[PDB]
């Protein structure tokens, strides 16, 4: 096994910045180093082989460099659609080996979330369960604190968060949080609130409803 | 049109066997070597194996040698990966890839293999109804909650494909129960709520669940 | 009836690429070896199976002068039982080798401003050369699982690479002219003798 | 792939002249030493001539010295053999070949396909194709023989097939014989079931490219 | 110069046999002897060089030996694709020379010829010449005596023979004998007879026709 090591594991850069990602091989692999791009929810895309040869269709801002044990992938003018995980692979000798990957995120200006709330459906309430959903739409940076408050009581252990991967065009994120209570526990309280803290919000924003809608 | 269509994955119990297929069409399958690559969930790419164009030479990663065998049938135009003694480390998306002078230029879409002793559970599908608490400006949000299923994956479309813009189908998250849940939301013009109906189409093929839920305002 | 034509080999106006190395037979002549070694303008002059001082006292048969250009760091490979791109893929001496390897620096001649890319070497081959084999083919080398069918591309390599000798190269990356003299010890009518050689 | 392709062969009168070419490809021509080897019809190989990589040294067999000149053009990757004062005994297939190492060590490892050179007073002429009709006294229900006599053509070669290629088994196309007239003659025969004579038709197809002659002839039973 | 005697000029052998061909040079030529194979209608193919070196790609059942003036080519375990003509070749000094070749043919059992006689066609007679053709079909071994008799008068000087190569399927030979006469000399005689003697026949076979029938 020729061990492959990439650095850094993750990074951010602004649109138009120059980005370099490093791949190190534990043995000399001459110039037999490939680069791949994987956007969340898509097949890997082969970008470069033999350290520096671009595959057809790869934009000009992508470039490859190196020989021996030290290789770089350079993006000379980072575009929002370049958000991805990038992998190196030595094709010097079998078995072919991948490095562990570098996740590349786009730094952009601060954008505040739009906060929506969704009370449980009659279908789920009839099933014996209540799920409230808080949606935060199209924000940056990724860090956002969503807190659930039932009658001003901070919940924990009964909620769940999912965050979209960075958007390919505008580089924002969306977040959904589900608070799940039993129907019985749900009907013991009135005010169901979602309180979101985000760098683009002057002070925490609260979206709430009363169980008797 | 070059197409690699994979099949043969799904839930499997530890220690049993599986045989993944990759059916090739749109090129001369016998003229190209073929590779298998996999990706455990949330983890990096992993090179699995390669087979020569004619079926002769074969090579394996160290972690799979002796347990995996790569094979191919050039008359059926089909590549195979046989996996015996399935363990937890084998849970992954599996991809086939053609090797050409242009590079690894064509990949199959991916076939998920889940090594589990647990029973498959189809999801419940609940509407996320639009209301004044989900509109802002000319925009309203509505959606579908796809709750309590195992294993992955679930697919969600809106209006049988017709509705595509403004759709966020969130990545599934594990719950404390050990079952997955995801939500799919769409933002539409707030005015269009009274004139357009919105139906989410959820498919969970492991449990053969297909559900179309109409999302009506409230 | 002749003096051996060592000037035609050593002072030759052109030298071959190592992969297409040149072989000139030397026969029916008297070789003054001492005029080569005593005129020591050579960075390398190592013999195998004979001693350089006893060469003028010897008669040989089947004498050959192979000649080519390589890099300084590769002269090490022109020797019995070596390994590397040159010895494996371009010019291979037998382990039983009887002969002398001679080499000198030719940067003054084989380097040009901006690079001299005329001299080539073989970088890939399906197997190692047997001793004294010569391979001049240019077929695309298939390094992977897909046959190249004469197309260069991913894992599909033109088998030859240029040296690119530039005057400012480091000494190990500078061109060296090499002449390998191959003899067979006397067991048949002698073809070449030193000036004091015994048949 | 290393390739050597000869051209310039054909018919020439005694005392005349012909220049053969050999086009090389798939290797660096100016590194290799070349030669010409020839083969008279039905006889062994005969070395003709050799040249080293830059044309400085040339070599000739006694049988062609003074009349043949070997040369090369490295910019055009081409080997030449200028043949003057041609004689009948120069009729042969001429092979271009490459030395594996050099003119002073080793064999010819790569050979061309060769071109035919014919030295003769005769003039190009298409064949007369006559039928070798099957015997009326052929075995009850056994085997019969029929054929085609391909007479008085020049120069070689001629090709013969039966029923445009459909009939193959039991076919013998004999080596041509050079007649005292200086023209060639050969026969093509085939054995067929005696019972098949009334039913199946038999046509021999003769092709003489040097004269653009294509003859078909139906060989039919006797009276 | 230097003459080269190759012997035998032909030999018959069976698949599996060990075949040795010898080459004797008139002067001492060290190891400068090469060996080639040639099949009907194709270029020669290098098998062995410098007396004993096997050319790359050539099966190891071919082996070369000898030095000075006497050289041998050995094919241990003859294979079906080995039946062909073999040539030695002096490589040094110039002028070079080849041996005259050895044809290695395949053995099979004795097989009697089928004999056919063909009178001249009426077309050819109209053109003013007559060819009588005698065919010996599928026989073994090659040696065969064909004797034309015109009204019991033995002929000579007016016939020519041609022999196919060994059939690829049954290993036999076929021979054609053509008696060539002018129309006037042809129509001056009555009985045209072809007499064939061959090892596989207990007594000579005669095919004949009488002009007119
Ligand atoms: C993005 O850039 C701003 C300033 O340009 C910086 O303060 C912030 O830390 C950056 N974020 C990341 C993730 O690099
Ligand atoms: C090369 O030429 C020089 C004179 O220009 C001469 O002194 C030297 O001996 C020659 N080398 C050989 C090997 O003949």
């Amino acid at each position: 096994n020729i061990q492959m090591t990439q650095s850094p594991s993750a990074m951010s850069a602004s649109v138009g910045d120059r980005v370099t990602i490093t791949c190190r091989a534990r043995q000399d692999i001459s110039s037999y180093l490939a680069w791949f791009q994987q956007k969340p929810g898509k097949v890997p895309k082969h970008l470069i082989y033999a350290a520096s040869t671009l595959l057809s269709g790869v934009p000009s801002r992508f470039s490859g460099s190196g020989s021996g044990t030290e290789f770089t992938l350079t993006i000379s003018s980072l575009q929002p659609e370049d958000f991805a995980t990038y992998y190196c692979l030595q094709h010097n000798s079998y078995p072919y080996t991948f490095g562990q990957g570098t996740k590349l995120e786009i730094n952009r200006t601060v954008a505040a979330p739009s906060v929506f709330i969704f009370p449980p459906s009659d279908e789920q309430l009839k099933s014996g369960t209540a799920s409230v959903v808080c949606l935060l739409n199209n924000f940056y940076p990724r860090e956002a604190k969503v807190q659930w408050k039932v009658d001003n009581a901070l919940q924990s252990g009964n909620s769940q968060e999912s965050v979209t991967e960075q958007d390919s065009k505008d580089s924002t994120y969306s977040l959904s949080s589900t608070l799940t209570l039993s129907k019985a526990d749900y009907e013991k309280h009135k005010v169901y609130a979602c309180e979101v803290t985000h760098q683009g919000l002057s002070s925490p924003v609260t979206k709430s409803f009363n169980r008797g809608e | 049109q070059v197409q690699l269509v994979e099949s043969g994955g799904g839930v499997v119990q530890p220690g049993r066997s599986l045989r993944l297929s990759c059916a090739a069409s749109g090129f001369t399958f016998s003229s190209y070597g073929m590779h298998w690559v996999r990706q455990a969930p949330g983890k990096g790419l992993e090179w699995v194996a390669v087979i020569w164009y004619d079926g002769s030479d074969k090579y394996y990663a160290d972690s799979v040698k002796g347990r995996f065998t790569i094979s191919r049938d050039n008359s059926k135009n089909t590549l195979y990966l046989q996996i015996n003694s399935l363990r937890a480390e084998d849970t992954a998306m599996y991809y086939c890839a053609r090797e050409a002078t242009a590079g690894f230029d064509y990949w199959g879409q991916g076939n998920l293999v889940t090594v589990s002793s647990a029973s498959t559970k189809g999801p419940s599908v609940f509407p996320l109804a639009p209301s004044s608490k989900s509109t802002s400006g000319g925009t309203a949000a509505l959606g579908c909650l796809v709750k309590d299923y195992f294993p992955e994956p679930v697919t969600v479309s809106w209006n049988s494909g017709a509705l595509t813009s403004g759709v966020h189908t969130f990545p599934a998250v594990l719950q404390s129960s050990g079952l997955y849940s995801l939500s799919s939301v769409v933002t539409v013009p707030s005015s269009s709520l009274g004139t357009q109906t919105y139906i989410c189409n959820v498919n969970h093929k492991p449990s053969n669940t297909k559900v179309d839920k109409k999302v009506e305002p409230k | 009836t002749n003096l051996c034509p060592f000037g035609e080999v050593f002072n030759a106006t052109r030298f071959a690429s190592v992969y297409a190395w040149n072989r000139k037979r030397i026969s029916n002549c008297v070789a003054d070896y001492s005029v080569l070694y005593n005129s020591a303008s050579f960075s390398t002059f190592k013999c195998y199976g004979v001693s350089p001082t006893k060469l003028n006292d010897l008669c040989f048969t089947n004498v050959y002068a192979d000649s080519f250009v390589i890099r300084g760091d590769e002269v090490r490979q022109i020797a019995p039982g070596q390994t590397g791109k040159i010895a494996d893929y371009n010019y291979k001496l037998p382990d039983d080798f009887t002969g002398c390897v001679i080499a000198w620096n030719s940067n003054n001649l084989d380097s040009k401003v901006g690079g001299n890319y005329n001299y080539l070497y073989r970088l890939f081959r399906k197997s190692n050369l047997k001793p004294f084999e010569r391979d001049i083919s240019t077929e695309i080398y298939q390094a992977g699982s897909t046959p190249c069918n004469g197309v260069e591309g991913f894992n599909c390599y033109f088998p030859l690479q240029s040296y690119g000798f530039q005057p400012t190269n480091g000494v190990g990356y500078q061109p060296y002219r090499v002449v390998v003299l191959s003899f067979e010890l006397l067991h048949a009518p002698a073809t070449v003798c030193g000036p004091k050689g015994s048949h």
